[PDB]
């Protein structure tokens, strides 16, 4: 089998400068591959294929090379439209046929520390038998973020879900949202609840508790 | 030059056979020297190749499914088909089939619209609503996030407004996500200033045709922890 | 797409005084206008066509005029038949075919407070985990009062349900009933609950409650 | 000059087919150069044009309306009809036929009986007396107000009467409205002086055709001032 690796995994770029992006192979295809062009909710279409040849339609601001196991695609001007998940295709030795984990790119405004929030239970949840903790971050940039929830201090692992939005078209920022979801008894059984963040926009790691 | 559209039952409980139909328009199927493929895309993951099927007849998959893939072609209906016996949870992806015109080689130039497919077993349960009211606990200087969450609903997908769509500004809604339930949970919210909680009338309106229900609610923070 | 609207929503006119409504247009229709008379419970009559035209067996009390974007109907004198639902349709570019909103003939009765009581809600509705409040004001005019739910000096809106009685036959004044459902638990942790009813003919709102 | 009649079956469901028929009499369908027309007013709003038919064969439908509504016409029984394909709740209403003999136009001079429709509950439930009794603590110096509301029931209306129809004076009833559980509830109120309840004993006979329900209901002074 044969292995792709795109870097980097997220760029963040304005539009109207130049963008690259490299993909790098666990074996040489010569200079057998393509790259596609996803938006979210559309199929991917396609950009480059055979890693120097334009595909039908595509603009000139965009061009790609490589070879061996090293290859890059350059974009001489970002479109405001260009903003979307970029994938690596090999066809050298197929099949498989294998695809790239992807890469996003992003843009401007700058960093900004997120406006962060912790939710206790609601009283029907409390009733009918389980609980939910919910803290939130509101706009942030960029995406990236580490979220941690400490009960008394315990350890706790596999016990927590994550969500992300998109980047809003407007602020440009994104929305986090962790759930940490106990039994009613389980909740009652410890008293101190704490949503722990680690940001690029906060100087510190926060912590914010609150009471059972 | 040649347009496809995908088709399925959408709905398929785990083990059966999951059977998908791409007909060509625009030409006939074998119109020239090329390849025809399925390709699949889990939600929030890259995209993966079932299997291809090539002109002259030979057939082309992937090692990791070829046991429970069959594609096959009719030119008497000018479509062709895709069928996995077996299929799991984990097979809940959008499906598309594609071509590619120029050239004969294994790329992919011409994709049809895709269709989600999904595999749960649940039986079309109806919404149900939660309004996911503020306090005045956590409230950061008079500013306060308020929303619904739609919980235990199938299937995709439930329509969540505000205001019966009156209330746009600051608005947000999530993607919806499977639990190990077979059941969805999704939300919409909105931060707005706590100061007009107690003037303007807050409305989260739920549609799930399917279950054909709507239901409103009332969002207003509750009485057990008001500023009384 | 083609819109418009009339004036006033709500007019109040002593009969044997001459009245006039007006109907405005978003966009130029020449003279393709006409006006609609409705009774309740009896289908609507048509009145004024073209405007300056009266359809077939209608006195000379009605007449209409205007153009373009603005139009007039005029009543010399009100009988008291000529208190109704007045609608005004354009024919200046349809289908769609577009209808006001409708507006109300009043009588000019003098304003006098509504009698504002409260039905507390009785254990045959409490037994079964629900709760109704009652909210009477009788014999009042004119029928525009603002009522308003509120629960231990918290605000209740939105939950509950009006409505307003066809103007009396012998004094010719309205009635209003608003009913407030509530839970059951919403109810018993709750101790007063009151009905706030602002009105023309009262010289302050006025707050009626009763304690659980 | 010319007569409508309206016939439709007036208690439905969700997502079948709505049926309404207006026939002529007194005239033909084959009438003069004129439209024939159908419009719907729901309960307690203003009047909502559905469609036309031209006497040519032209037909004429609300551009957000068409997609479920068709009108047809027949010579040989000399109606014309309106089908509605999947009709949802939201179209309960008094709907009306029309017609404009003068000229030819939009307007609309000749009508029927337009008949309401309903499309939610069901027609077998019959009601239950939910009696208002007045207090020493409820009566202001010598008003009282006494009554029996009709709770739980369908198909409206409810023939309500005090002491089999003898008390009529100072009887006041209201309009019945519809409850989101599909039931109604009708309040029969009469304004008294205190010193009447002590003479006179009411009993509020509530008579329902559709349900085949009678029900007597005795009101009495309230039992909560005993002493317990």
């Amino acid at each position: 089998d044969i292995q792709m690796t795109q870097s980097p995994a997220t760029l963040s770029l304005s539009p109207g400068e130049r963008a690259t992006l490299f993909c790098r192979a666990s074996q040489s295809v010569s200079s057998s591959l393509a790259w596609y062009q996803q938006k979210p909710g559309q199929a991917p279409r396609l950009l480059i294929y055979d890693a120097s040849n334009r595909a039908t339609g595509i603009p000139a601001r965009f061009s790609g090379s490589g070879s061996g196991t090293d290859f890059t695609l350059t974009i001489s001007s970002l479109e405001p439209e260009d903003f979307a998940v970029y994938y690596c295709q090999q066809r050298g030795n197929w099949p498989p046929i294998t695809f790239g984990q992807g890469t996003r790119l992003d843009t401007k405004r700058t960093v900004a520390a997120p406006s962060v929030f912790i939710f206790p239970p609601s009283d029907e949840q409390l009733k009918s038998g389980t609980a939910s903790v919910v803290c939130l971050l509101n706009n942030f940039y960029p995406r990236e973020a580490k979220v941690q929830w400490k009960v008394d201090n315990a350890l706790q692992s596999g016990n927590s879900q994550e969500s992300v939005t998109e980047q809003d078209s407007k602020d440009s920022t994104y929305s986090l949202s962790s759930t940490l979801t106990l039994s009613k008894a389980d909740y009652e059984k410890h008293k101190v609840y704490a949503c722990e963040v680690t940001h690029q926009g906060l100087s510190s790691p926060v912590t914010k508790s609150f009471n059972r | 030059q040649v347009q496809l559209q995908e088709s399925g039952p959408g709905l398929v409980k785990p083990s059966e056979t999951l059977s998908l139909t791409c007909t060509v328009s625009g030409g006939s199927i074998g119109s020239s020297s090329y390849y025809w493929g399925w390709i699949r895309q889990p939600p929030g993951k890259g995209l993966q190749w079932i299997g291809s099927f090539h002109y002259s007849g030979t057939t082309y998959y992937n090692p990791s499914l070829k046991s429970r893939v069959t594609i096959s072609v009719d030119t008497s209906k000018n479509h062709f088909s895709l069928k996995l016996s077996s299929v799991t949870a984990a097979d809940t992806a959008v499906y598309y089939c594609a071509s590619r015109q120029n050239w004969n080689d294994g790329y992919f130039d011409y994709w049809g619209q895709g269709t989600l497919v999904t595999v749960s077993s649940a039986s079309t349960k109806g919404p149900s609503v939660f309004p996911l009211a503020p306090s005045s606990k956590s409230t950061s200087g008079g500013t306060a996030a308020l929303g619904c969450l739609v919980k235990d609903y199938f299937p995709e997908p439930v329509t969540v407004s505000w205001n019966s769509g009156a209330l746009t500004s600051g608005v947000h809604t999530f993607p919806a996500v499977l639990q190990s339930s077979g059941l969805y949970s999704l939300s919409s919210v909105v931060t707005v200033p706590s100061s007009s909680l107690g003037t303007q009338t807050y409305i989260c309106n739920v549609n799930h045709k399917p279950s054909n229900t709507k239901v409103d609610k009332r969002v207003e923070p509750k009485s057990c922890d008001k500023t009384h």
